């Protein structure tokens, strides 16, 4: 049936964890570009 | 190769029969 | 209470001067057997049929040198069990052949198997989350990858880290010599990991003793995080996250720097960069870090193969041992 | 002495709820042959004609379905090369092997004699052996102490310790019904199999005639 | 049954019999007397 | 050690976390920054570590 | 190209760094 | 919730959550088929391992 | 030797999971979630209110 | 207020979406597995399988296709290098374009799913709760899981009514796809005899159908219920994590020990054989049994097949690539064209001179001569080192045998040390270096990128079972416990 | 010969503008306003009533 679903929630992600998956994501393109491109 | 364990008949056949069940279970009941 | 179970789950769980639980029944015994078996073979185990060398206290070994040396190359990666087709019961040739490691590891994995379950059924019992019993993971993830998965992807249990003080240094330079595992991303996550694990036990203990307020809470948070954001930039301000972290990221090093391992396991190494080292090549005149330290990985390999693997009977002359005055 | 007293013993308890009360039991497929996909398939409303009437096709088709069951057996036995050891009549020199595999080859070759035979058999089962009983249900011609397979409601099943579980008739694959209901659409399948069989092989010589 | 077979099922055998069958009759023992 | 201190202090505190939040919430959100109560159970970690 | 994309990389590191610290979620102090 | 044909049809295989059988049931025949499959996987790991050395079979790369 | 596939792996695997983190952060900004200086939540899906208020 | 890494436990206590979020993921997977034939269809040259074949040029499905009984295709080649004329609907493109169909229809399958989530089939007759009956869904399962693992064993693997799987000789130069009895005995567990593929998955299907029967039948205990949470969707999260583990950890041990299942004509060589001398020594016996029926030395390694020299090659070693060198083995020491032959290194003396091979450890190798006793007798010594035993001044000259290079006699001494070089490797062999613009640093086979694939993602899946499996026990005190 | 810079144009010239569309779109639905059958503001940054309630 479509129903309106009970199990919807909402999505949470703050400021800091928005830079610490920026750092995350940079610091790994940066340790594994050298290793991509040889 | 084409013809061996009856050729295109057992996909055609089972295809058929899939798609048979859904359009008979399709329908909504009472 | 009632039924022959639970009256054991009742004395197994009962407060005693050691806690034993279900887990005991596979701790206790291969825990006190992996400890005991290598205490054993630094005391009376020779490693001279199997690597050529002493390394026992009977010998004139120290605590530094010595081990409990891998099995024999010829042994490939059998479990050599003391009733198995090699030994067939003879304690003594047990012994000789290096079936003291795989006793070791064996029930030294079964051993961490049951520290780990302990963890769960301590953790059940007391009524808190699992967060240690994953933190083991770690080491549990670096246990199975050097000492049983490296192995298996090898030629044999030969090619294992011995159980020693000594044997192991030999070990990280072996993985250096033979793979560059330093040059490896993963073994480099690692670092990060646990030099970052240190750093985070030192600055949390001397942040916490600091900012302790003169006697609920022991030590100021409001202080702590004004005193980092205005010394480093950033600060913690939730003590849930602060501790999640101190979790994560040595544990986090200890499971990258495994799945690094697995590829060193078959040989998948990070050991050069093309593109650099076919410039170098076609230009004697280039030269980085990273092309002399593959230099020195030619000079670790050649100069301890004969010693270091005697089953292949090397025989290196001094023309084709690498040196620097042949550049 | 009853030999019987250990069975309740080993009885299996009765299964309950997860908190510890009694288990609460909480369709449309009441008669053998109605089935999920079509329920009551009747599209002749041969239901209406009568209960008589009715009743005669429910023994038509549990009968119609059995011999067709045996008959596409034999058939996929036969035309396999699955041949019976030694003389099917040492008076004709007629080994089993052979005889024909095929539908239309091993009706020709077994003699009319040895054909007969087979016919009085079923003659006999019809008329006087296993006869239908109107207060019996459909297609239970075996009398009693003929050595049927049987699975009343509550029959005893054994597990690996010993323990005896009694089985429902509405147990998956276990139950009455669903073997009851596996008979009667094994039965048509097969009455449509062995009829498709016939006239592949009368167009081609295959009864398989795709396969092979 | 080869000598290497036949260590196997000895193995088994004292496995269960030196193991498992005295540390559980241990186990019974303490807890029905505690 | 001081990977192997940082991680279990680490996996204490977290293990024994005061419940303040949701269902499936961030156990973050569960501390105040400024307050004044602990927000771990000091005695249940000690002893899980106590019995460990 | 590939100093290029190594630059490039080590910049917006820096950049990310650069955000983090400065236009960081300010602190607040519960009531 | 919405009634489907092929919804009705597979209800009473859903229709039975939470029934148990009391007590430990079947778990000592369980454990059984564990320990015997415990024996089984060691027997077919030492013979990959060459600890188990059978009467006419040899771990090594068969023709045909 | 420009490896161009090396090219994309960089980029890609750089560009797609900061798309997703910068995504999820600017709904949570316009929910009102984006910041953990607030309380929890007072309600299933109402979040609570911020320290400063 | 839910975080990121728990986005998807929305789908928890649903089951409707349960069943939406599984379909979608096989359809991603079934569209994977298409597209990766297809890319790999692209890029297959079918010209030559004896020195090019498909695990040099890093095919990675198309084993997996091929072990089963797909190896002709539309184009009109075969793996076996016969040309087919007709090979119907389940060809090397068939089989990805159906799987690109399924991955359409479970597509579609997932948005009604997600959409229509809220059946009464979900919704427990007693409460109206949302509810599986996880210990019945099991039986259900496991019944239809052994009829088809028994189906595959009895009629695919067999060839009652199924095509076979791929088998071979022991030293991989005739491969087929054939029909496989069932071996019975204790030889079925042999792990390179392909008749325990067709008896285990008889016998283990026989035994899961009756498995399946139990479980469809008796309920589980009270006791083991709670103790293993059977209420709980994340109990069986947990455990099926560990059982995938499990048998992940055993595919990398059978792809990298080798076994019927990795015939080294799909996947390449293992790095046992290198070590052993498995194709070296098999070699010299074909060669000694050709000098015994009277043939000199020129024909009888002319004898030679160069399937088999191609094996004797430790740039075919799984164990000699690297972690970020990338494509396919092509893309390393090249393409393959010829064999060179066997060279006999010889001094003035009329001594034999063996150049010793080189370990799979060792990125590079000294170059060393040895004769018949082991004493090093020639050398290449280290560039501009002092040289004493070096090639010019013992001079060692070399003579070819089989190969291009049949008869030839090589004794200057930058031939004599250019193919001294390539000695070490084991069998001397001509490469095509410029279609791929290859490198020169040996590359690992999919035998090689399987392992290392299927053994991380197991170690990842075992700190899995670990979090699953305490989030499951654990599922009343992971919000937090009280204070105390 | 495959043209590297024309890889590059075709993908990052489609990820770019449909990440950001995708991103303005999904902060949208967080704020209620990505759908046009709801009235016109009630007030500065209060959107409207939607067409069924
Ligand atoms: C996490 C929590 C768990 C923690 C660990 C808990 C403790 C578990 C203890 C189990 C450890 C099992 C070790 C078994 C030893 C092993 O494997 O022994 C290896 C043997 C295979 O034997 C090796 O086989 C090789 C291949 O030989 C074959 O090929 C040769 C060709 O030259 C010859 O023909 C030879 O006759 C033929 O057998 C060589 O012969 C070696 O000398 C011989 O040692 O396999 C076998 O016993 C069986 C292998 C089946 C796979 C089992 C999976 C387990 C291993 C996963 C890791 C392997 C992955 C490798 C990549 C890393
Ligand atoms: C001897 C054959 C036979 C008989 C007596 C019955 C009798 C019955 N069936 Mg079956 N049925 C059969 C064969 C038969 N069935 C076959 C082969 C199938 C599978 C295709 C089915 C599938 C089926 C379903 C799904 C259901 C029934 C149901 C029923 C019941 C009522 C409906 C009815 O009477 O239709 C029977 C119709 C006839 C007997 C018509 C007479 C024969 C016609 C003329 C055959 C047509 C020609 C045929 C295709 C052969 C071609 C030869 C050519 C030369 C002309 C009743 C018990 C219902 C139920 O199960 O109740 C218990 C129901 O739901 N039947
Ligand atoms: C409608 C059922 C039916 C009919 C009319 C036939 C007819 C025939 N069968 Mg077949 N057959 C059947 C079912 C049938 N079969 C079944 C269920 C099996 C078991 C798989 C076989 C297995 C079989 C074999 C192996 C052979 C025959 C042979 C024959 C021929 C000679 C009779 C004989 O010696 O077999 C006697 C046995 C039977 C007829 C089967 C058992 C009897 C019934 C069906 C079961 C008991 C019911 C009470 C004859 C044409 C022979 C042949 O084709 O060439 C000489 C032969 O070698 N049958
Ligand atoms: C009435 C027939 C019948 C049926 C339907 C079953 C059904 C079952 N049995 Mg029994 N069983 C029976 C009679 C039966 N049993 C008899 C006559 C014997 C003596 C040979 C056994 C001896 C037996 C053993 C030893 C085991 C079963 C097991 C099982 C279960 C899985 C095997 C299929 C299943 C519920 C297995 C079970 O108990 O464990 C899951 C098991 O280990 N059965
Ligand atoms: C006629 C009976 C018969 C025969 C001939 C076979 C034959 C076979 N079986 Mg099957 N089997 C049967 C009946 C049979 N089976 C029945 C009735 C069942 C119960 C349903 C099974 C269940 C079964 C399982 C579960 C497995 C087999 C496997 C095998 C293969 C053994 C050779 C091999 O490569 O193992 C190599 C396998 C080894 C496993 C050793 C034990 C695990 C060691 C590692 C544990 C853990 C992952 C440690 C982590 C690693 C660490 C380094 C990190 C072979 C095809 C194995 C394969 O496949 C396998 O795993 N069988
Ligand atoms: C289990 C996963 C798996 C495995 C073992 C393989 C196996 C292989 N692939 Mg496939 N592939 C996969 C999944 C896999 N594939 C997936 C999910 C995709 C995305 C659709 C592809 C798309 C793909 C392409 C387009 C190509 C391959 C190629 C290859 C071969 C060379 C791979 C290489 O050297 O990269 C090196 C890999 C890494 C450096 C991975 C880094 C991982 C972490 C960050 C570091 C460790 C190798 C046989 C090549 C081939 O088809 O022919 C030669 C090639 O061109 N793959
Ligand atoms: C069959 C496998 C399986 C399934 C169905 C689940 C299911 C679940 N997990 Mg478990 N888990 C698994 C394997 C699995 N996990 C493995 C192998 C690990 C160890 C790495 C874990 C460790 C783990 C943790 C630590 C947590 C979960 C959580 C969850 C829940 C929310 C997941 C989520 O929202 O991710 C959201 C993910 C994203 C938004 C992006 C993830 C991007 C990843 C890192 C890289 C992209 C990969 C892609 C391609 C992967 C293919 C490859 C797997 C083959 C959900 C119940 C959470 C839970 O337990 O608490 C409620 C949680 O905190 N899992
Ligand atoms: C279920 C029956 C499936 C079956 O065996 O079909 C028999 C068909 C046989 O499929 C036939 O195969 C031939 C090559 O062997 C040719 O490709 C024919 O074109 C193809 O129709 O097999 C399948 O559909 C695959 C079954 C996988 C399950
Ligand atoms: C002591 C005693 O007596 O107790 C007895 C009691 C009892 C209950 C009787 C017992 C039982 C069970 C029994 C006897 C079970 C018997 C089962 C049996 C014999 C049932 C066959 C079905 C065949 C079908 C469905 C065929 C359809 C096939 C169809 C639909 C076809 O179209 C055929 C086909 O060829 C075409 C036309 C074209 C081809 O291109 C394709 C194929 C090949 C598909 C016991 C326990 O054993 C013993
Ligand atoms: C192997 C084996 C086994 C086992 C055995 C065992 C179990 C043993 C045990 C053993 C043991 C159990 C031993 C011990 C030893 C000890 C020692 C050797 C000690 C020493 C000490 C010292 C030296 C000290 C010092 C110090 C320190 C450290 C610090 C402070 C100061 C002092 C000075 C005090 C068996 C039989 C099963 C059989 C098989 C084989
Ligand atoms: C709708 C429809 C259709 C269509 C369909 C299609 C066309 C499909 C496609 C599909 C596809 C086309 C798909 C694909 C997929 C893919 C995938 C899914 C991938 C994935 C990947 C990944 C996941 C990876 C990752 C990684 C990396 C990157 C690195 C290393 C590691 C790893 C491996 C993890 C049709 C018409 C038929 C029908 C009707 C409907
Ligand atoms: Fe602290």
């Amino acid at each position: 049936m479509s129903a309106p679903n009970p199990n919807k929630q909402p999505v949470e992600l703050n400021r800091t964890s928005l830079y610490w998956g920026l750092l995350l994501i940079f610091v790994l393109a940066v340790l594994f570009s050298s290793y991509f491109f040889n | 190769n084409a013809g061996d364990f009856g050729g295109y008949t057992i996909p055609i056949i089972g295809l058929g029969l899939i798609g048979a069940t859904i359009a008979l279970l399709a329908g909504p009941v009472d | 209470d009632r039924g022959v179970f639970d009256l054991i789950d009742d004395w197994l769980k009962r407060d005693r001067f050691v806690f034993v639980g279900w887990s005991g029944l596979l701790l206790f015994p291969c825990a006190f057997l992996a400890v005991g078996g290598w205490l054993t073979g630094i005391t009376f185990v020779t490693s001279w049929y199997t690597h050529g060398l002493a390394s026992s206290f009977l010998e004139g070994c120290n605590f530094l040198t010595a081990a409990v040396s891998t099995p024999a190359n010829s042994m490939g990666h059998s479990l050599l069990l003391l009733w198995g087709p090699e030994a067939q019961g003879d304690i003594t040739r047990w012994f000789q052949i290096g079936g003291l490691w795989t006793f070791v590891a064996l029930h030294g994995s079964f051993g961490v198997i049951g520290f780990c379950l302990r963890q769960f059924e301590i953790a059940r019992l007391v009524g808190i989350r699992p967060y240690n019993a994953i933190a083991f993971s770690g080491p549990i993830a670096v246990f199975v990858t050097v000492f049983l998965v490296y192995p298996l992807g090898q030629a044999s249990w030969f090619f294992a880290p011995s159980f020693g003080v000594a044997a192991i240094f030999r070990f990280l330079l072996f993985l250096q010599g033979f793979h560059n595992w330093t040059l490896n991303p993963f073994h480099m996550m690692g670092v990060a990991g646990i030099l970052g694990g240190a750093l985070l036990c030192a600055i949390h203990g001397a942040t916490v003793e600091n900012t302790l307020f003169e006697d609920e809470e022991t030590y100021s948070m409001v202080t702590a995080n004004r005193f980092w954001s205005q010394i480093f930039g950033v600060a913690f301000s939730n003590k849930r996250w602060l501790h999640f972290f101190m979790l994560f990221v040595p544990v986090a090093g200890m499971w990258t720097s495994s799945l690094g391992i697995v590829g060193l396991a078959l040989n998948l190494r990070s050991y050069d960069f093309v593109s650099q080292e076919l410039r170098a090549a076609e230009d004697p005149e280039f030269e980085t870090f990273y092309t002399k330290n593959n230099l020195l990985n030619e000079g670790i390999r050649s100069w301890m193969a004969a010693q270091d693997q005697p089953h292949e009977n090397f025989i290196f002359p001094e023309e084709v041992l690498p040196r620097g005055n042949a550049l | 002495a009853k030999g019987r007293g250990w069975l309740q013993k080993a009885r299996i308890a009765d299964e309950i709820d997860v908190t510890g009360s009694q288990y609460v039991n909480v369709p449309q497929y009441d008669e053998i042959g109605v089935l999920p996909p079509l329920g009551r398939w009747d599209p002749l409303n041969i239901k209406g004609q009568g209960e008589a009437r009715y009743r005669r096709f429910v023994e038509m088709e549990i009968k119609h379905g059995r011999m067709a069951m045996a008959a596409v057996l034999g058939v996929l036995t036969t035309y396999s090369g699955i041949r019976f050891p030694g003389y099917l009549s040492k008076t004709l020199d007629l080994k089993f092997e052979d005889v024909p595999g095929t539908m239309i080859g091993s009706w020709a070759t077994v003699p009319v004699t040895g054909w007969i035979q087979i016919v009085l058999f079923v003659v006999l089962l019809e008329a006087s052996w296993w006869k239908q009983d109107p207060a019996k249900a459909p297609g239970d011609v075996v009398p009693e102490g003929v050595w049927w397979a049987r699975y009343p409601d509550g029959y005893s099943i054994f597990l690996g310790d010993g323990s005896v579980k009694t089985v429902a008739e509405d147990e998956l694959f276990l139950g009455k019904t669903w073997k009851l209901n596996a008979e009667r659409n094994n039965g048509r399948a097969a009455m449509m199999g062995i009829t498709g069989m016939y006239v592949h092989e009368l167009l081609t010589g295959n009864p398989v005639y795709p396969l092979g | 049954m080869t000598p290497s077979l036949s260590a196997f099922l000895s193995s088994v055998i004292l496995a269960v019999v030196i193991i498992v069958i005295p540390i559980g009759a241990a186990l019974v023992f303490v807890s029905t007397s505690d | 050690g001081g990977s192997l201190f940082s991680a279990m202090h680490g996996s204490l505190v977290t293990s024994s976390l005061i419940r303040e939040t949701s269902e499936n919430e961030s156990l973050n959100y569960g501390y105040k920054f400024g307050q004044e109560e602990e927000t771990y159970n000091i005695v249940a970690a000690h002893g899980y570590f106590g019995r460990l | 190209m590939e100093a290029l994309v190594y630059t490039f990389l080590l910049i917006g590191t820096l950049i990310v760094i650069f955000f983090a610290i400065f236009f960081r979620d300010p602190p607040r102090i519960v009531k | 919730a919405l009634r489907t044909r092929l919804g009705e049809i597979l209800r009473p295989l859903n229709a039975e959550y939470g029934k148990v059988a009391p007590g430990w049931g079947t778990t000592s025949v369980m454990g059984v088929f564990m320990a015997l499959f415990l024996v089984f996987l060691v027997i077919i790991l030492q013979i990959y391992n060459s600890s188990i050395i059978l009467e006419n079979v040899d771990v090594d790369w068969v023709t045909v | 030797e420009v490896s161009f596939g090396a090219f994309l792996a960089v980029i890609l695997g750089l560009f797609i999971p900061v798309v997703f983190l910068v995504t999820l952060y600017i709904q949570s900004e316009a929910q009102g979630t984006a910041t953990n200086f607030r309380l929890p939540d007072k309600a299933p899906g109402v979040p609570g209110d911020r320290y400063d208020a | 207020a839910l975080p990121w890494y728990r986005v998807h436990t929305v789908v928890l206590n649903d089951p409707g979406r349960l069943i939406a979020v599984h379909l979608m993921h096989t359809a991603l997977v079934a569209g994977w597995a298409g597209s990766m034939a297809l890319y790999e269809l692209a890029v297959f040259d079918p010209s030559d399988p004896v020195l090019n074949p498909m695990w040099r040029q890093g095919m990675f499905v198309m084993p997996f296709m091929a072990r089963l009984g797909v190896t002709d295709s539309w184009g009109g080649w075969s793996i076996t290098g016969e040309s087919v004329s007709n090979p119907g609907i389940w060809s090397f493109e068939g089989v990805a374009l159906t799987h690109i169909v399924l991955s359409g229809l479970c597509f579609l399958a997932a948005i009604w799913h997600w959409v229509y989530w809220d059946l009464e089939l979900f919704r427990d007759p007693r409460t109206g709760e949302p509810a599986l009956d996880l210990p019945k869904i099991f039986g259900i399962h496991l019944f239809l899981a052994s009829l088809l693992c028994f189906g595959f064993g009895a009629f695919h693997v067999t060839g009652a009514f199924g095509p076979g799987i791929w088998v071979s000789d022991a030293y991989g130069v005739t491969g087929r796809v054939q029909a496989v009895a069932p071996a019975w005995g204790p030889e079925g567990f042999n792990p390179f005899n392909p008749g325990g593929i067709a008896s285990h998955h008889i016998a283990a299907g026989i035994l899961g159908i009756l498995a399946g029967v139990f479980h469809l039948t008796i309920r589980p205990p009270q006791r083991l219920y709670r103790a293993l949470r059977m209420g709980n969707i994340e109990t069986v999260l947990s455990s099926s994590i560990s059982a995938v583990f499990f048998a992940a950890f055993i595919t990398s041990g059978t792809m990298w020990y080798g076994a019927a299942t990795t015939p080294i004509e799909l996947f390449g060589p293992t790095r046992y054989q290198w070590d052993s001398g498995y194709f070296q020594q098999e070699i010299e016996r074909r060669v000694e049994a050709s000098i015994s029926e009277g043939l000199s030395l020129s024909q009888a390694w002319s004898r030679i097949p160069d399937k088999l020299a191609f094996y004797d090659y430790i740039g075919n070693n799984p164990a000699k690539g690297g972690l970020f060198r990338a494509g396919p083995m092509n893309k390393g020491d090249g393409i393959a064209e010829a064999w060179l032959g066997h060279p006999v290194f010889q001094d003035k003396e009329g001594r034999e001179l063996t150049v010793r091979r080189m370990p799979a450890f060792f990125e590079t190798f000294p170059v060393i001569l040895v004769d018949k006793d082991g004493i090093v007798r020639a050398d290449i010594p280290f560039r501009r080192a002092e040289s004493k035993y070096s090639i010019e001044q013992v001079g060692v000259s070399c003579n070819f045998y089989g190969g291009k290079l049949n008869g030839q006699v090589f004794t200057d001494a930058p031939t004599v040390k250019k193919y001294a070089r390539k000695s070490q490797l084991g069998e001397v062999f001509e490469f095509d270096r410029t279609t791929l613009e290859s490198d020169g640093v040996f590359r690992s086979s999919p035998r090689g990128w399987y392992t290392f694939g299927h053994a991380n993602f197991a170690l990842l899946f075992f700190l899995g079972h670990l979090w699953h499996g305490g989030r499951t026990l654990f599922r009343d005190v992971f919000a937090g416990i009280g204070a105390e």
